[PDB]
């Protein structure tokens, strides 16, 4: 429930129930019946899970949506902390199969490369 | 090349002899450098005059000139028409992107050349939506069309933009790499038309191929990556019927290194083919040269009235009263592993080896061709159609000759391929990922600290794109060990991209990270 | 000939001590630091080659106007007393072979 490398958190909530992996592996079902994720970043994806806590998507449903859209603000600043660790975010998301934050990541990291181009860096910070 | 490269020199001591006292960046890359009283605030613009600079530029074109503009064109996200992007987005299943991106190049160009426009106005990202770089899977990519003069991707846009990439330079490419871009061109033009037929370990193997051509200067036999491309594929007569025109003698069945992958129902004409260029070679008529693939193939009687029929040669009397005999029986077998083994001190390792192949003693003759020789493809090849496809002696052999070495050089590819040779299917997919010195007691080989490791240890991200497809294929060896194989899948995807990003390919680790399947 | 099947380590050995171990056709044979060799065969060599290069003696009027070379046959017939055996030795003395076999 928490990463072995000194990392430790709620052990389960309304919250941990965002990841539809948890959805499965959290005892869901109980009554019929984390490990790769890096420390850091699994605080950072309950953080993010924590804040969205009261908040509604249309999953993979969406189907035009999920994508195509412009991402939350607030989201933009949150994972906007670092180019190296966004990355392992994104895996973070994928192995935990959470599919908004995996939305989430993947605009962001992608308009921080479309803004690394040489013709956005001319265009965006010396003009 | 090196990690990083001086771009310049601020000389400071042309003006005076005091040495500097302090320097400190600040905003805009200007460098202010202080001496006594006196200051020797440089901008970031840079001065063409310094050898630095004129190397590390080269023959690039860049927008401004710059330190900061420079640091950005060495380094940072590809062009996405750069061909070290197209190549690693064709090695990932994104080959329709390839094309699309292709196609957008020449759009861009034509509009550029009719609005008179100068080519550094072209757009990095040629108008592309990045959502289609993190598609999953090759056929579930939205191929759009565009407008009719040109609607998709074919032979008529290829032409176009072969044409148009030698009437323009395009920003930000030395001119080495435009040409390595027009061949990926060729190569994309290539996979098009035989995109219907191979799997997709086809098309990378293809590629592979393709661009060795590009470089034989440099590149002596296609890299093992391109071998393992072939090896997993499911149309290996493909690929070798592509790759045929090429192979006409046997250093050139030994560049594509066909011995390794190609089917042994095709290895088995190959050789008999080889055998018929190896004979005929331009200086004259000589059964010592082809007498390996006649025996080999068991065809000892070829081979004897090759012998036969070369009249002329100083050695014929000895050997057509030799090679007749019936070597079942001892007194003749103990004769030829004489005769072997006096050639052996005579240096003439190629004839040793053939008559120790005579007697069928193979164990000996591939050990011959591998040490004396030093023709691990020959080795393998005679290995592959004396015997059999996979070992017994094929096993020991690359036991023993292949795989030190591959620990030693701490290769994954090589470690593959032997660990599929000795079809121990099941560690041969893990070694992939995890170094060769840590597979099945390989620490008993070579110590640990005798291995390569430090900066030398440059990962390569077609080895994950491999292990994602054999590992879908046998899963029946993964669904024991599900969380120990993610803590190393969770490890190696990680360290895969942060080479994908520090290569440029930066919109290709991110597919990689987002489309990641993990085996629950 | 045959796979050496043993080989031994650095160290001190008599000359009766093995030293190898080479199995030819099953069969095993012991190899010490020494050879007999019958002294009626020539020992065999993969090639002849051409003698090339001067066996340079310290005398004069051989290194000069009857110089030899190194696998060179070279006959020295004289009366009893005009020095068959002086040059033979400063032969043996200054040559430039690596080693000197002087049979009397
Ligand atoms: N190069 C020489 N310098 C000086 N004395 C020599 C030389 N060669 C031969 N002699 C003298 O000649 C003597 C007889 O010659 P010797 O060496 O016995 O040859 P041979 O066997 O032909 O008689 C020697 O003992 C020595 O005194
Ligand atoms: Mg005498």
């Amino acid at each position: 429930l928490v990463s072995g490398e000194g990392e430790r958190f709620t052990v389960d909530k309304k919250i941990a129930e965002r990841s539809l992996l948890l959805k499965n592996y959290l005892n869901d079902m109980h009554d019929s019946n984390v490990p790769n994720v890096r420390s850091s970043v699994l605080q950072k994806v309950i953080e993010w899970a924590e804040h969205h806590r009261d908040s509604n998507f249309p999953d993979e449903d969406d189907d035009d949506s999920r994508k195509s859209a412009p991402v939350d603000s607030w989201d933009r600043e949150f994972l906007k902390v670092d180019q190296e660790m966004l990355y392992e975010i994104i895996l973070a998301a994928n192995y935990l199969n959470i599919k908004p934050l995996l939305d989430a990541g993947c605009k962001v990291v992608a308009e921080m490369i479309r803004g690394r181009s040489p013709e956005e860096i001319r265009r965006t910070f010396n003009i | 090349t090196p990690s990083y490269l001086p771009i310049e020199k601020i000389d400071i001591t042309a003006h005076t002899a005091h040495n500097i006292g302090d320097s400190v960046w600040m905003k805009n890359g200007t460098f202010v450098v202080a001496s006594g009283n006196q200051f020797y605030i440089k901008d970031k613009s840079l001065d063409l005059t310094d050898p630095f600079t004129y190397q590390s530029i080269g023959s690039r074109k860049i927008l401004s000139n710059d330190i900061l503009h420079l640091s950005s064109v060495l380094n940072g996200p590809l062009p996405v028409y750069h061909p070290q992007f197209l190549i690693q987005a064709i090695y990932a299943n994104k080959l329709q992107l390839v094309k699309e991106l292709l196609l957008r190049l020449f759009l861009a160009l034509r509009k550029l050349d009719f609005e008179s426009q100068d080519v550094s106005n072209l757009d990095s990202n040629l108008g592309m939506d990045p959502l289609k770089y993190f598609i999953a899977k090759d056929r579930d990519y939205p191929v759009e069309s565009f407008p009719d003069p040109y609607p998709c991707f074919n032979k008529t846009v290829s032409l176009a933009l072969t044409e148009q990439l030698t009437k323009t330079t395009l920003p930000y490419l030395t001119r080495h790499q435009q040409i390595t871009l027009i061949t990926v061109i060729e190569a994309v033009d290539e996979v098009t038309k035989n995109e219907n037929i191979v799997d997709y370990n086809g098309v990378r193997f293809l590629l592979g191929v393709k661009l060795f051509l590009s470089h034989k200067n440099i590149q002596k036999s296609i890299l093992m990556r391109d071998v393992s491309w072939a090896l997993h594929s499911d149309n290996k007569e493909i690929l070798l019927s592509s790759i045929d025109r090429h192979i006409t003698s046997w250093n050139r069945a030994r560049e594509y290194r066909i011995a390794y992958w190609i089917k042994e129902q095709d290895l088995v004409k190959k050789f008999e083919d080889i055998a018929k260029y190896e004979f005929s070679k331009d200086d004259k008529r000589d059964p010592s040269r082809c007498a390996i693939f006649y025996l080999a193939l068991k065809k000892k009687q070829i081979l004897l009235s090759l012998w036969k029929m070369a009249i002329g040669h100083p050695e014929q009397q000895k050997m057509v009263r030799f090679i007749s005999n019936d070597f079942t029986v001892p007194r003749w077998r103990t004769a030829a592993l004489k005769n072997a083994f006096v050639l052996l001190s005579k240096h003439r390792y190629m004839d040793a080896a053939v008559f120790f192949l005579l007697t069928d003693s193979l164990k000996d003759c591939v050990n011959v061709l591998c040490k004396q020789v030093h023709d691990m493809d020959l080795a393998i090849g005679v290995c592959r159609v004396y015997e059999g496809d996979n070992g017994p002696v094929l096993g020991e052999l690359l036991t023993a000759q292949m795989l030190p070495e591959t620990i030693k050089e701490n290769d994954r590819w090589k470690a593959s391929f032997i660990y599929w040779k000795l079809r121990k299917q099941e560690v041969a997919i893990k070694a992939l990922l995890t170094a060769p010195i840590d597979l099945e007691n390989n620490s008993s080989i070579v110590d640990k600290e005798v291995c390569v490791n430090r900066s030398f240890l440059v990962e390569d991200p077609a080895l994950l794109y491999l292990y994602n497809h054999l590992r879908n294929r046998n899963l029946k060896y993964f669904i024991g060990s599900l969380n120990v194989e993610a803590k190393i899948e969770c490890t190696l995807i990680l360290r895969v991209t942060d080479i994908l990003c520090r290569m440029g390919c930066n919109y290709l680790a991110v597919s990689l990270v987002k489309n990641w399947k993990f085996i629950e | 000939r045959g796979t050496i099947t043993w080989i031994a380590p650095a160290g001190e050995y008599t000359l009766d001590e093995k030293i190898l171990e080479v199995e030819f056709d099953g069969k095993k044979s012991d190899f010490t630091l020494y050879h007999t060799w019958p002294v009626r065969v020539p020992r065999p060599v993969t090639e002849k080659l051409s003698a090339d290069y001067p066996l340079l003696t310290g005398q004069r009027v051989l290194d000069a106007l009857f110089p030899c070379v190194q696998g060179g046959t070279t006959c020295i017939p004289g009366a009893f007393g005009c020095g068959k055996t002086v040059i033979s030795q400063s032969l043996s003395k200054y040559s430039n072979s690596d080693a000197i076999i002087y049979v009397g």
